[PDB]
């Protein structure tokens, strides 16, 4: 049908938008991780002065 | 004067090694527990139960 290929068609779009936002998240999965190893190493750092 | 001087020195003697020995029965409380990370690998769970 031709509006049910228009919705169609916009919902596949709204898939690759939210592939999109797929690689962002994975942009921002990848940097927090680099944020959380940091932290671990800091965090180590710090003990260790402490002591 | 002596005398006087070593009665209050062997009085002083028993508190000091009171006070002084007895600590040696433990010191090692000071010493802390693990505390350990999770390095990201303590991530293994779903939103399925939280009550318990």
């Amino acid at each position: 049908l031709k509006d049910a290929q228009e919705k169609l068609e916009l919902a596949e779009k709204k898939a690759t938008d939210a592939e999109a936002d797929v690689a962002s998240l994975n942009r921002r999965i990848q940097l927090v991780e680099e944020e959380l190893d940091r932290a671990q190493e800091r965090l180590a750092t710090a003990l260790q002065k402490l002591e | 004067l002596g005398t006087r001087a070593k009665e209050s020195l062997d009085l002083r003697a028993h508190l000091k090694q009171v006070k002084k020995e007895d600590i040696e029965k433990e010191n090692r409380e000071v010493g802390d527990w693990r505390k350990n990370i999770d390095a990201l690998s303590g991530m293994e769970g779903r939103k399925k139960k939280f009550e318990g």
